[PDB]
């Protein structure tokens, strides 16, 4: 059975049934370089139920620097580099039945032994038996699906190839499209008209069936393939034939699967099938095609990689190059820079491109055996060129090896660049799966390892949990409640005992701020951010803006992830970007026309909140506030209006004392929310209510609701009422065992339950669409009276006591069972849904959408983690605007896209004049400098006349407000009323412009200095 | 007839100043000086202040200062602290042939960081004690209802812009729409009731309470405990006012005795045309007293 509390981010990606097929897979892996070992853990962090790893070759001191498991001692002892890691890898999941091979692969071993696993990868193999072995899983039934990946140097290469045939059960991870229907006409093909507020969001060729269709009532289960008439309107097929329509309907998205075709590696070698990352360059991934084609001839013929600078080597690959393209269908002008390049980095390993290849390659292989998503066909080819690029023509002595951990990075990028990493100052904020990934990679890289400067800083408040052992590899069950940041430090070590780190506990805002000063920000170099929300991004990004510093950011939302750059001089902030507010239910919706389950669920959930949390903290801070049931009566008595005094009154004089009453509140409180409120609904409008044009009042999106009886026997009464006296029993405190949770001892109670009746009101439905969350309605006579006689009686009855003056609130747990209130929302959700006819919802999806949990998958994030740190090289570089790339993708088409960073705007202020994002004017002055003279002083400074000066949201000048040229003669000490905590003040200021009447042209911050 | 003329001229001068509202030691302990709605969301702001919510302010400043309403009949008043910028208070003279005639209502505005964005916060504070609902769009507590504020049903373009819309518009919709002769109608299905006796009827008493709570309120309290941001413009507005105030509450004294004539709302009517004239023998007491300020 699925470890929900281990799985359950990853649940809310693939679906159970993704998972109960990797509950039988069996996956072969052999090789075992860096690309190997990070395709081996994320398959493990997968749960794919058996893995048969396999390597022939032992530990060099080379492999070290392309390990974060092997040791020194490995390497002395010659140990297999398979067996080697087995050790590790194994206690990343026990659930996983993880194993090892060694047996040498050439032209006559026999493949037979392979017809057990459903998937093969292979790495660092050569071409022909690559061949052998795709002939032989093609020729399966079924057929072994194959996947192939190298990498050499800043070049990479990924391929796969699942037989002539290759079902796809899931084309994309969304859920299935409901749109509500407004109009459909009689027609050949009839044309469908939605509510037309919303757009179609579909597209022509697209599979829909249809429910709740009133007029065409043959419709009701009707499937009809689509074709998109306009952005709000599209067509079914005929419905001549049919009967008029006249309201209701709502059309349904239909999955169906899919079949994609994949050729023969060999075949696929010409005309290959290549997907696209830069639009701008498409020519690229052939010319890599070919380039690589001609490294492994090279490979083939000479039993050895080219060597750095070898001019003989360079022109040999040139030549095989031409050769080759000229058998290719396309013959394009092979890249000479590109095999030159490649030359020269023949023998390098540059792990973060292996990291994010690997990744790209394990959810290739997730596909291979689910049919989960549109895969890869076939080829895929991914750069680091462009960090060579920027380089010029280096010499090799930059690139030689010297016999340390790094010579494979050295022989890429150059012995300056790997000094100039390992003197880097990286503060990273955050520590989810990216933070450690992160942290790995430049262990890996040296980063932050020099004695006199490289540091790296990071700090998390977060403690660690179950759940994020899932994706956040680094840590262990027993690691459980440790703190996040602490134990990545200390894991990280491990890998690399020259790496110079510190780590807090810290969260990262403006009341941390005094720790994190700009003295702070100065101090380091880079900063990269693993937030998870939108805020704590903006505060960093606006702290990063005002110490000019480099800044990277990533996102991931399950298959989808992008990587966000930010170079000072050169680019846009993250404070640029205006993505649109996000959706708000209407708080009729909410609370009286829920048309979707997501309300129902939201609905539960504030329910749930109001009280549990809310309430009881009110009467808890009432209870603190006044002190005496008989001082708050005699308060009221002289006419004291005391704020929420009659609902605490009321939660008092119906607080329960044993289980019983426990039950039945919980009982009535079922009553009330799901017969009394329908009943008092439908008493305001009848189903056949109508508008004021004589439209039906219950249609779409309205939907009815209907009062529902209660029965014991139903398991969803049953569960709601025992985690509703659950929950009360703890609020009140009112203890209890699990034996009066019997549904034997609930009949009993039951029996001695009586229902009050409902009653008719004309409490005022708020029926507008658009209506805001409204006031209380004043105290009537009647609150305040029967809160007195309560009262009264409460003292009678001796209820008076701490005890009964305060209760226990409890916090929102999403995670744990114990505390039930998943079951507790889950069952309310359900029951309102069932009210309005809306389909009830599973455990799991509740918790989805009622926790806001973000379904993740850690295949992603070394994905997007990958391309993050290639960044961080060219930003370590000071490369121009051209190197850097932004870059979106998503897994389930799969599709990347690299992008240009958006370039920073200049903004024209006057006469020509601009200033950016990255400027901020500074004035030294002195004791008797004043007003005057500072706007003279930036006029001379920057040749434009101010015209009005703000301090923060104060006003210090503003021509038209009456003897503010006074203020023009008064000393900057003065009017600013300074503070002791700078030597400077920060303010802003505005300029004419060129039309008389419009508002002042805003100009950059600008910064006063009391001294000079 | 030269007093319109003289009243435009003279309080044009007075129709746009500051005066000041935050009282801080320089430690920035924040205090106020005077009676305002939203002391504790001042504090409570969040002092990154956007750049674009200042610019706007001083425009609209600008813009007031040169464009501000100015009649005798209905008048603009705006006053601001002359520190910071978002506390804001307004004066605003009732229309004539209204149950406000020749009132006067102060209001307190606030607006928030994201502002343009979302429209200033209003809230009167004219309305005595927070218990008169002075419109069906001005509650007991002094809550403003109008499109614009998106406090008042309307469509969409009737309600905030944070580009086109301007605090200047805002206020000449509170004078068109709030302070009118025919406040009962505002309610809906009160405008329905129009073209009947018991509607108008209905207006009658209605019109007739907020007459003798404009005259107690609005010009008795707000000349006998006048807040100090408008304390000399009201004593100087009521002074060169005296004469129609005079005439004013003798025709509302003799046409509420009109709709006094009538059986059980004439009873009604007759309590605040007692409260009417108990009013007026304190506003006419202050009328001799008050000289030329
Ligand atoms: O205060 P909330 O938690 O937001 O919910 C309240 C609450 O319902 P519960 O009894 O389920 O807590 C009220 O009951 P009391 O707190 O006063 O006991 C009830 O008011 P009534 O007792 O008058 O029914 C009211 O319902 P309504 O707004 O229809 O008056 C309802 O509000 P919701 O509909 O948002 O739950
Ligand atoms: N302002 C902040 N300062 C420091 N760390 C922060 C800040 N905001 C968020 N974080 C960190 O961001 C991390 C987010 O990690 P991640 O996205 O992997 O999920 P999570 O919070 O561990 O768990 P879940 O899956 O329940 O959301 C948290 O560990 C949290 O500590």
């Amino acid at each position: 059975e699925i470890d929900d509390a281990l799985y359950s981010r990853q649940r809310y990606v693939l679906g159970d049934t993704a998972m109960q097929k990797m509950a039988k897979s069996h996956v072969f892996l052999s090789g075992m370089g860096g690309l190997g070992l990070e395709i081996a853990k994320n398959l493990v962090l997968a749960g794919i139920k058996a893995v048969t790893i396999h390597d022939t070759e032992k530990c060099q001191a080379w492999d070290l620097g392309t390990n974060f498991f092997l040791s020194e001692d490995d390497v002395v002892n010659k140990r297999n580099r398979a067996e080697a890691v087995l050790k590790h890898i194994a206690e990343l999941n026990p659930y996983v039945h993880v194993t090892s091979s060694s047996v040498p692969f050439n032209e006559t071993t026999d493949l037979s032994f392979l017809d057990k696993y459903q998937c093969v990868v292979l790495t660092e193999m050569k071409l022909p038996l690559q061949k052998k072995i795709n002939d032989f899983c093609r020729s399966q039934c079924p057929p072994i699906k194959f996947i192939s990946a190298d990498v050499h140097g800043i070049w990479s290469r990924l391929f796969c190839d699942f037989g002539d045939e290759f079902e796809v059960l899931d084309t994309t991870g969304e859920e299935p499209k409901e749109i509500f229907i407004s109009n459909i006409t009689q027609a050949n093909p009839g044309i469908v008209t939605c509510l037309e507020n919303h757009p179609h969001k579909l597209e022509t060729g697209q599979f829909l069936t249809f429910r709740e269709i009133n007029g065409m009532t043959g419709l009701n289960g009707s499937i009809q393939q689509i074709t998109v008439i306009s952005p709000f309107s599209f067509s079914i097929g005929d419905t001549t034939e049919l009967e008029p329509y006249l309201h209701g309907g709502i059309a349904v998205q239909v999955k169906t699967p899919k079949t994609v075709f994949f050729e023969s590696l060999e075949r696929q070698l010409k005309h290959p099938k290549c997907l696209i990352v830069d639009f701008s360059n498409p020519e690229a991934p052939l010319e890599i095609h070919t380039a690589m084609l001609a490294l492994d001839q090279f490979q083939e013929k000479y039993s050895r990689k080219p060597n750095v600078g070898c001019q003989q080597d360079s022109e040999e690959l040139l030549k095989l190059a031409t050769s080759i393209s000229e058998t290719l269908e396309e013959k394009p002008d092979v890249n000479a820079d590109i095999v030159h390049w490649l030359s020269w980095t023949a023998q390098g390993f540059l792990s973060p491109l292996a990291a994010a290849v690997g990744g790209v390659a394990s959810q290739e292989v997730l596909k291979a055996v689910t049919g989960k998503f549109s895969p890869l066909c076939q080829w895929l080819y991914l750069e680091a060129a462009d960090i060579v690029e920027s380089l010029g023509k280096p010499e090799c002595e930059e690139f030689l090896p010297r016999g340390d951990r790094y010579d494979a990075l050295r022989a890429c990028i150059g012995d300056t660049l790997c000094q100039k990493l390992q003197n880097l100052n990286i503060f990273l904020v955050g520590c989810g799966a990216i933070g450690c990934e992160m942290l790995k990679n430049f262990a890996l890289l040296g980063v932050g390892t020099s004695k006199e400067k490289g540091m790296i800083t990071v700090t998390d408040p977060d403690l660690i949990e179950k759940s994020n052992l899932n994706r956040q590899f680094l840590f262990r069950p027993h690691h459980i409640q440790k703190p996040k940041s602490y134990t990545a430090a200390d894991a990280t070590l491990k890998i690399n005992s020259q790496i110079k780190i510190d780590a807090h506990l810290n969260k990262v805002c403006p009341t941390t701020e005094t720790i994190y000063n700009d003295e702070f920000y100065t101090k380091q170099d880079v900063i990269i951010t693993a937030l998870d929300n939108v805020e704590a991004r903006r505060y960093v990004d606006s702290r990063c803006l005002a110490n000019l510093r480099p800044l990277l950011d990533s996102g991931t939302m399950g298959t989808k992830g992008h990587t966000e750059v930010i170079v000072p001089h050169l680019t846009e902030s993250y404070n640029s970007h205006r993505d649109p507010p996000e959706e708000e239910i209407p708080f009729s919706t909410l609370k009286s026309f829920p048309a979707a389950i997501e309300h129902t669920i939201q609905w539960a959930r504030d329910k749930f909140e109001s009280s549990f949390s809310h309430k009881p903290s009110l009467f808890n801070k009432f209870w603190q506030t006044y002190s005496s049931a008989e001082e708050v009566l005699q308060k009221i008595q002289s006419g004291h209006s005391l704020e929420g005094c009659f609902q605490v009154i009321k939660l008092l004089s119906r607080r329960p004392r044993n289980w019983s009453q426990c039950v039945e509140l919980a009982r009535l409180k079922f009553e009330k929310y799901f017969n009394h409120k329908a009943l008092q609904l439908l008493h305001c409008f009848p189903l056949d209510i109508r508008l004021k044009d004589g439209s039906l009042f219950w249609q779409s999106p309205k939907r009815p609701p209907s009062p529902i009886k209660f029965d014991l026997n139903e398991p969803l009464h049953l569960s709601f009422l025992q985690n509703a006296a659950k929950l009360y029993a703890t609020v009140y405190c009112i203890p209890f065992a699990e034996e009066d949770l019997s549904a034997d001892a609930l009949l009993n109670i039951l029996s001695e339950v009586k229902i009050q009746e409902f009653k008719p009101s004309n409490k005022v439905v708020q029926t507008d669409e658009t209506a805001r969350k409204p006031d209380h309605v004043p105290i009537s006579s009647e609150d305040e009276r029967n809160a007195i006689f309560q009262l009264e009686k409460a003292i009678l009855s001796n209820e008076a006591t701490k005890s009964d003056l305060q209760m226990a609130v409890l916090s929102f747990e999403k995670d744990d069972d114990h505390n039930g209130h998943i079951d507790f929302i889950t069952a309310a959700s359900n029951l309102r849904a069932k009210m309005y006819s809306i389909e009830p919802a599973d455990r799991f999806k509740t918790k989805r959408i009622a926790g806001k949990i973000i379904p993740a998958i850690a295949t992603t994030t070394a994905t997007v983690s990958g391309l993050v740190a290639l960044e961080m090289i060219k930003v370590t570089g000071g490369y121009p605007f051209e190197a850097y790339k932004n870059c979106f993708l998503n897994l389930a088409i799969p599709i990347v896209v690299f992008t240009e960073t958006t370039e920073v705007r200049k903004t024209k202020i006057r006469n020509g004049i601009s200033f950016t994002i990255w400027d901020r004017w500074t004035v030294h002055g002195k004791e008797d400098f004043t007003l005057l003279d500072f706007i003279n002083a930036v006029k001379e400074k920057y040749g434009i006349e101010p015209t009005m000066v703000v301090q923060g949201v104060k006003m210090l000048y503003v021509p038209v407000m009456p003897g503010h040229a006074k203020r023009l003669k008064l000393t900057m000490h003065k009017l600013v009323k300074p503070t002791t905590e700078k030597k400077y003040v920060d303010l802003t200021v505005s300029f004419a412009p060129d039309i008389d009447g419009d508002e002042d042209l805003p100009g950059p911050p600008v910064r006063y200095y009391f001294s000079h | 007839k030269s007093l319109e003329e003289k009243y435009v001229a003279v309080m044009k001068k007075l129709q746009f100043d500051t005066f000041e509202m935050v009282s801080e030691d320089e430690d920035g302990k924040l205090g106020f000086k005077v009676n305002y709605h939203y002391m504790s969301q001042v504090k409570n702001a969040n002092d990154a202040n956007s750049a674009a919510r200042a610019r706007r302010l001083a425009q609209e400043a600008v813009t007031l200062s040169t464009s501000l309403p100015l009649s005798s009949s209905s008048s603009v008043f705006v006053r601001c602290d002359e520190e910071r910028l978002d506390i804001m208070k307004v004066l605003i003279t009732g229309p004539a042939d209204t149950p406000y005639a020749n009132g006067c209502f102060e209001f307190d505005v606030y607006f928030p960081q994201d502002y343009p964005s979302s429209p200033p916060l209003v809230n009167l504070e004219t309305t005595g004690g927070h218990s008169v609902r002075f419109n069906p769009n001005l509650y007991n507590d002094g809550k403003v209802c109008l499109s614009i504020l998106n406090t008042w049903h309307g469509r969409p373009e009737e309600k905030w812009n944070p580009q086109t819309s301007s605090f200047l518009q805002v206020l000449v919709s509170v004078q068109s729409l709030i302070l009118v002769a025919e406040p009962y109608f505002n309610e809906p299905g009160y405008e329905r009731s129009r073209g009947t006796p018991s509607g108008t009827q209905s207006s009658r008493e209605y019109d007739g309470n907020i007459r003798q709570a404009t005259v107690k309120w609005a010009m008795l309290e707000q000349i006998r405990n006048p807040s100090p941001c408008f304390k000399e413009v009201i004593h100087k507005h009521f002074y060169l006012k005296r004469v129609e105030i005079m005439a004013q509450c003798e025709e509302w004294i003799a046409d509420i005795q009109q709709y006094s004539s009538d059986k059980r709302v004439g009873r009604t009517m007759s309590h605040h045309a007692a409260a009417l004239k108990r009013h007026t023998a304190q506003l006419r007491e202050e009328l001799l007293k008050l000289p030329c300020p």
